[PDB]
RNA sequence: CAUGAGGUGGCAAGAAAUGGGCUACAUUUUCUACCCCAGAAACGAUAGCCCUUAUGAAAUAAGGGUCGAAGGUGGAUUUAG
């Protein structure tokens, strides 16, 4: 009952992030110094590499909300520049006027 | 009716200002109006001034698929208003909010209340 | 200056922030710890709303009579005929 | 030819409402918006949301009252309330109308933790405003 | 007492009419807990338990027992900085992030 | 989905396919 | 049914009862024969009994000018006057120091969490403490980009925790230990 | 029991041809000051090479050294105002 495959993918790895976010945080902090040892760094890099992918925050790509699709997409709305320009149109978003300019 | 009066020291606003946020033009006014209307009635000195028009302007293309140069762009304004008030009780102050605040026009219409306060020092 | 520094050293005491001296790489565990995670934003976890809940209840509300999905029904329909015919 | 909103000229048969025959291009000057909320005044928040709720509604509206749109619908929000006119059509009793309204009323207050209080507008037929 | 309670609700009943007028349905509204409570604070409730601004702030106290002068310390100071710097996490979290970190300084 | 979905008519006219 | 409450409506009338409470524009209710659209080539603007367009503005059927007097004047309670501090700002700076200014945003929708609202500044005037001799020479020193030399305006911003009333209290608090700091010189401080 | 779905790794490099950009080829210039009265000079800036920095689980960008190509105003033709 997401739009594809993709989405549904998308969504797992946001909700793994959310689970797993603050413990990455304290890894990158342990990791990135000068402060403090080096074995420790590279323990911590090491658990790092350990934890599951997905959980990772850069595989979270940004998609349209209604039609799955990457690129084109504001992130002010969060849709595409189509399904965007469909409400625009009829007039279903506040504000959005043509540039007449 | 029923207002109470309590022992404590009421709380002192100074220069309350207002900046109201709003798509169209003429509705702002109507409203600026309307708080003019308010404020005067109540016993309260206030003055207005509109700061200039922000318009955030952007682009896309025209098509789904290819045609690059053919595009359109849109642009979403907004218009201000200020609605700052010179010297009152707090209370005072908190009912104009109020009257204000609930019956403000809807979504065109956004104010940003900026109170201004004095005390002793310490 | 040493004076200087030590009137930054009490500012920084004052104002809570780093007091003893540092690097820009150490600044960066510090402006984590300011900052949420990327990941805990809500623009990032809540960025696709709900989905599931919307179709599954809009399913249920045509299951009851009480909403039609025009585009589902069509859809229903199509199988309908499919099936009568080839299939 | 750009074609977006702008509904076509095939005769002089085709009934059109004010809203329906206005093309993008009039949004502000021959035309108003339908939905109306603060988030996409600048600086400022929680636009996004607003939008997929607004998309939602609308299909709701249709799903449950079927042949009784005459035109799209009008979204406000003031604070903590999400008003909606609805232009609707003498078709049914007025009984099962107000059956429907309370309902839609309720469910949707469940679902977005925000009192509505929808207002129709019955017209007998759909208000042409070019037979294009 | 159940019965107490029936009788109340009865007397609610009793007392009720219908809504009148917009302004009583406002009324309705916001005693229920629906509307919000003009004018605005963006608050209402988020409270953190009494926090008081040191709690969030000065970690001095919840920095806990370890050597006060290795790179260690720093690290835990710098930490507890950042942690003042921020809004968004409660008094709470801070405090387990802490404890997090000790409990991994202990593993190790 | 349910956002993917739309009204009746608009499916209709994609059956038809009459406006080559 | 007719075109109730219109036809039957009288000339010289308690209006602010038919439209009390802000609501959208019920044609039926209004006796006024607004035309709102654009005309047809040939034609009229559009009639007032089923336009989406009038629907659309956002209006003010509510609070006409007598109403809001009404309004005024039921709420002269709630309303206790302000006494005679005076006008142009120097009495109030005499008599009180210090300038809190913490703002609060109205936004629409279900939710009223807005992070902006919670920020607070601190604006005090250096010479209206008027208890600093040496402090002053410190002061300054201590508190980098603020203090504007034109106007002696020392400006603490507190960011920090969530609440309002709590970044205000450290404000104080941060303002205080501030002073006491510049007043109660340290050994090292020769060395300038 | 697959043109469906999930995982791990990978995939993009040019013998070439051609399109559209950027940068030059210098003295109306180059460098430094100043952002338009100055003082010096007699270019060009990649390609790599190493070294950092940023990002990020993980190297693409940014800076510094080094090096320091071709080019020494462009043919038939053609592009814009
Ligand atoms: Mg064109």
């Amino acid at each position: 009952h997401y739009v594809d495959w993709r989405m549904w993918r998308d969504v797992k790895r946001r909700k793994m992030a959310y689970e797993y976010a603050d413990e990455r945080l304290r890894i990158n902090s342990l990791r990135k110094n000068t402060i403090l040892p080096k074995i420790l760094q590279d323990v911590a890099d090491e658990e790092i590499a350990a934890l599951p992918r997905d959980s990772c925050p850069v595989r979270i790509r940004n998609r349209c909300v209604m039609t799955s699709r990457p690129r084109g997409v504001k992130r002010r709305w969060r849709l595409s520049r189509i399904v965007f320009r469909h409400l625009a149109d009829h007039g279903q978003l506040s504000g959005i006027q043509r540039a007449t300019w | 009716p029923v207002v109470t009066i309590s022992d404590e020291p009421d709380i002192l606003y100074k220069r309350l200002s207002v900046l109201v946020k709003g798509h169209d033009k003429a509705v702002l006014d109507s409203y600026e109006y309307f708080a003019v209307l308010a404020a005067k009635e109540l016993g309260i000195s206030i003055k207005v001034h509109e700061p200039p028009r922000k318009i955030e302007r952007f682009t896309l293309l025209q098509s789904v698929h290819i045609y690059k140069k053919h595009r359109v762009q849109y642009e979403m304004r907004t218009l201000y208003r200020c609605l700052e008030l010179e010297h009152l009780t707090g209370s005072t102050a908190d009912v104009y909010l109020e009257y204000i605040q609930r019956n403000l026009p809807e979504g065109v219409a956004m104010e940003v209340t900026k109170t201004q306060l004095e005390q002793l020092p310490e | 200056s040493e004076y200087a520094f030590r009137m930054s050293r009490l500012s920084a005491r004052l104002f809570g922030e780093v007091t003893r001296p540092t690097n820009s790489k150490s600044m960066k565990v510090v402006k984590l710890f300011s900052e949420l995670p990327l990941a805990k934003k809500k623009e990032t976890y809540d960025w696709y709303p709900n989905h599931h809940t919307y179709a599954e209840l809009m399913q249920t509300l045509r299951f009851l009579g009480l909403y039609r999905d025009e585009h589902q029904d069509f859809m229903d329909e199509q199988k309908r005929l499919k099936k009568l015919r080839g299939k | 030819k750009n074609r977006a909103a702008r509904v076509r000229v095939s005769k002089g048969d085709k009934p059109v409402t004010y809203e329906e025959a206005h093309a993008p291009h009039y949004i502000a000057h021959r035309k108003g918006w339908l939905s109306l909320h603060t988030g996409n005044l600048d600086g400022e928040d929680h636009a996004a949301e607003r939008t997929v709720e607004d998309v939602f509604l609308r299909k709701f509206m249709w799903g449950t009252f079927p042949g009784c749109l005459a035109d799209q619908l009008v979204l406000k929000r003031r604070g903590n309330q999400l008003e909606i006119c609805a232009v609707v059509l003498r078709q049914l009793s007025p009984h099962k109308y107000y059956f429907l309204v309370g309902y839609s009323e309720t469910l949707l207050s469940y679902f977005y933790k925000c009192p509505v209080r929808l207002h129709l507008q019955t017209v007998p037929s759909k208000v042409v405003y070019k037979y294009l | 007492s159940l019965w107490d309670v029936e009788f109340a609700k009865q007397l609610a009943t009793v007392n009720e009419q219908p809504l009148q007028n917009g302004f009583e349905e406002l009324i309705q509204w916001t005693k229920e807990g629906k509307l919000w409570e003009f004018p605005i604070n963006n608050e209402a409730g988020f409270d953190d338990d009494g926090s008081e601004f040191h709690e969030h702030i000065f970690l001095e106290k919840h920095l806990e027992s370890f050597p006060k002068q290795g790179p260690i310390r720093h690290f835990m100071e710098l930490v507890t900085c950042g942690l003042s710097k921020n809004p968004y996490l409660s008094v709470k979290q801070k405090v387990e992030h802490i404890e997090w970190f000790r409990n991994y300084f202990n593993e190790k | 989905s349910f956002f993917t979905k739309l009204t009746a008519d608009e499916l209709w006219k994609g059956a038809l396919a009459e406006t080559g | 049914a007719l075109p109730p409450r219109t036809e039957k409506m009288a000339v010289d009338q308690d209006w602010p009862s038919v439209y009390p409470v802000a609501a959208p524009f019920k044609p039926s209710a209004v006796p006024l024969p607004v035309r709102m659209g654009y005309p047809v080539k040939k034609g009229v603007p559009m009639a007032k009994e089923g336009n989406l367009e009038l629907l659309k503005i956002p209006n003010f059927l509510h609070l006409t000018p007598v109403a809001i007097k009404k309004h005024c004047e039921a709420l002269k309670d709630f309303c206790t006057e302000w006494p005679a501090a005076l006008d142009s700002d120097e009495k109030c700076e005499k008599h009180f120091p210090i300038e809190i200014d913490s703002t609060d945003y109205v936004s629409s929708g279900p939710s009223v969490r807005n992070p902006r609202a919670r920020v607070v500044v601190l604006r005090v005037k250096l010479s209206s403490l008027n208890l600093d001799d040496h402090a002053k020479k410190k002061l300054i020193k201590l508190v980098g980009e603020r203090y504007c030399k034109t106007t002696d305006v020392l400006t603490i911003k507190t960011d920090r925790c969530p609440l309002r009333r709590q970044n205000y209290d450290y404000a104080v608090y941060l303002l205080t230990v501030l002073y006491h700091e510049s007043w109660n010189t340290e050994e090292w401080e020769k060395s300038k």
